């Protein structure tokens, strides 16, 4: 069993360079060539270059001259892709992956995916807001409660409710972005009984900011 | 390194000799690290290589320290670096696939042009020269063209391609009619 | 150049029904043995997924259900009988010639009974209202189908201006979608007014859903 581990997600400025890694670890490296994917936003995928894991020599289909440099590092199984020039197009999930040249498998492996994200917006953390029902009648039996995460950048931000416990009648939404800051929101629907009687408390994550935060939900009523 | 040439589907053999007069392990593979064949146990293995169909070697070689690969009906993006591995060894083949037609169609006449072209594989620099069934030669590159035609010339034309040192020949029949409008 | 042209470019299926999805080529990418084409599943916001190599052959693990053919320029996958977690878009590729480049994509989605939005709508927080911020949020969960219409209403007239929408994508499980309807306020504006109202109204159905809460009702 082999295996790709890519680079952790980046962020940088319109006109930066940026290098994504990816090792391979479970076979030896210089017997399969290694493909490089990338998938903008919203889109489907689209083929980038494979690189010759024992000549060095690459083959790519980049709009411009530069900007696309794929290269090797041999001694440590890792290949290499840079961007040099970067723009709001450039913001995509890359992918690394082998290509089986022995045997009739395909591209049998993968890589984790890494994140680059290029914009000229500053890291902002988020404010978590707890959504209550206000005053409106008990309804069926199932309580609506939620959460309101307003104001940050950059992507991802993640949701939980109680450290997960609470999976089952959750909503999250997906962010949307309004000048250069997201919004995101989520619900949990649970019985009138497991609330205000249990808790029920919503993490929210911001790793880019560092940023960890457990609002509890109580009730409101005046 | 060795450098071989072929004809467009045609067949040919590529060498590669290890010592130890025996049957050993090998395998073949191309410039992208693709196995093209090879012996898995004692039976032979062919890999994910575009070639699948129509590549194969000789068996009965094999006790000989003999490891040829064979490619029948060649086509031109056929024109790669073959490299075969032997135990320890990297013995490698540049191939070059050349063809020839006659961009004329056919049945051409008296005072018409005719142009014979060289379909070569990306980044090649062949030297073609050709002979009528007269004597007449004629040198170009990818385009040798005859200005206007002869009922001489009616025949078969031999024509030869040089790449490097070594070179490749092939004839192609041409038939010229005559013609008048009163 | 090798183009792959993927149809439909979105596929609408009942449960237990059988979906079909083609690939064609610009040009063959098969050697008579075998034919160089591969596909994938990508789920909402997953990685995408080997299921099918070299035209017919299934990856391990995945189902029986799904299956392809094909050979030449024309690629057929099928899935038999369809599940709610094939909710997904599928692409193909080919290993023919470098590029080896994707098709288009085809989005499938689960065909199920319509259903109504269970409406939920919540006032600002305290804690928000104390940063002088004031989003008043209203939640239409579990529906279908995803074509929904939400209306805000602020002491009962139509307001339009500040208001965002998002959805889930069709869910794995019950093959529901869900809508957040985000009405972002100052707090001045927001205490110049009473009855706070969200109304969610289908195409397809005549009966509007409503949930308000009074502001001065505390």
């Amino acid at each position: 069993q082999v295996k790709l581990q890519q680079s952790g997600p980046e962020l940088k400025k319109p006109g930066e360079t940026v290098k994504i890694s990816c090792k391979a670890s479970g076979y030896t490296f210089t017997d399969y060539s290694m493909h490089w994917v990338k998938q903008a936003p919203g889109k489907g995928l689209k083929w980038l270059g494979r690189i010759n894991t024992e000549t060095g020599e690459a083959k790519y289909v980049d709009d411009f001259m530069g900007h696309l440099a794929f290269s090797l590092e041999t001694s440590a199984s890792t290949a290499y892709l840079q961007i040099n020039n970067l723009k709001n197009e450039d913001t995509a999930t890359y992918f690394c992956a082998r290509y089986d040249g022995y045997s009739w498998d395909a591209m049998d492996y993968w890589g984790q995916g890494t994140s680059v994200i290029v914009s000229s917006a500053k890291t902002t953390p988020p404010s978590v807001y707890p959504l209550a029902p206000g005053s409106a009648a008990q309804t069926n039996s199932m309580v609506t409660l939620g959460c309101l995460v307003k104001g940050y950048f950059p992507e991802p931000v993640t949701v939980t409710w109680n450290s997960g416990s609470l999976s089952s009648g959750v909503h999250t939404f997906p962010a949307v972005l309004q000048s250069d800051l997201y919004t995101l929101s989520s619900s949990v629907t649970v019985p009138s009984s497991p609330r205000p009687s249990e808790t029920v408390t919503c993490n929210v994550a911001h790793p880019a900011s560092s940023t960890k935060v457990d609002k509890k939900i109580v009730p409101r009523d005046c | 390194k060795k450098v071989v040439l072929g004809k467009k589907g045609d067949t040919v053999e590529l060498t590669c000799t290890a010592s130890q007069k025996k049957s050993i392990q090998f395998h073949w593979k191309n410039s992208n690290q693709i196995k093209i064949l090879g012996n898995q146990g004692s039976f032979l293995t062919k890999g994910p290589s575009k070639l699948n169909d129509r590549a194969d070697s000789r068996r009965s070689l094999w006790d000989q320290g003999n490891f040829p690969l064979i490619i029948k009906n060649l086509k031109i993006e056929d024109s790669d670096t073959y490299i075969c591995e032997v135990e320890d060894q990297k013995e490698e083949v540049q191939l070059l696939v050349f063809g020839l037609t006659a961009n004329s169609d056919t049945h051409l006449l008296q005072g018409q042009s005719l142009t014979l072209t060289l379909e070569s594989p990306p980044g090649s620099s062949p030297s073609v020269q050709c002979r009528s069934p007269r004597g007449k030669n004629i040198q170009g590159g990818k385009t040798l063209s005859v200005s206007q035609l002869e009922l001489q010339d009616s025949g078969t034309w031999t024509c030869t391609v040089l790449q490097n040192q070594k070179k490749v020949e092939f004839k192609i029949d041409i038939v010229v009619l005559a013609f008048q409008k009163a | 150049d090798i183009m792959l042209t993927q149809s439909p470019a979105s596929l609408t299926v009942s449960l237990g029904q059988r979906a079909t999805m083609s690939c064609r080529a610009s040009q063959s990418v098969s050697t008579s043995r075998y034919s160089y084409m591969h596909w994938y599943q990508e789920k909402a916001g997953q990685p995408p997924q080997l299921l099918i190599k070299y035209a017919s052959n299934l990856e391990s693990g995945v189902p029986a259900r799904f299956s392809g053919s094909g050979s030449g320029t024309d690629f057929t996958l099928n899935i038999h009988p369809v599940e709610a977690e094939d909710t997904a878009t599928y692409y193909c590729q080919h290993s023919w010639e470098i590029p080896y480049t994707f098709g288009g994509g085809t989005k499938l989605e689960i065909k199920r009974a319509d259903a109504a939005p269970t409406v939920s709508i919540f006032p600002p927080s305290s804690e928000q209202l104390t940063s002088g911020g004031a989003s008043v949020v209203c939640f239409l969960n579990n529906f279908y189908p995803k074509d929904i219409n939400v209306k805000w209403k602020i002491d009962g007239s139509e307001r339009q201006n500040g208001v965002l929408n998002s959805w889930t994508d069709q869910d794995s499980k019950d093959s529901t979608y869900s809508m957040s309807s985000t009405l972002t306020l100052t707090k001045d504006e927001y205490e110049r007014h009473n009855s706070y109202t969200c109304e969610a109204t289908h195409k397809t159905s005549t009966s509007p859903i409503v949930k308000s809460f009074n502001r001065n009702e505390c």
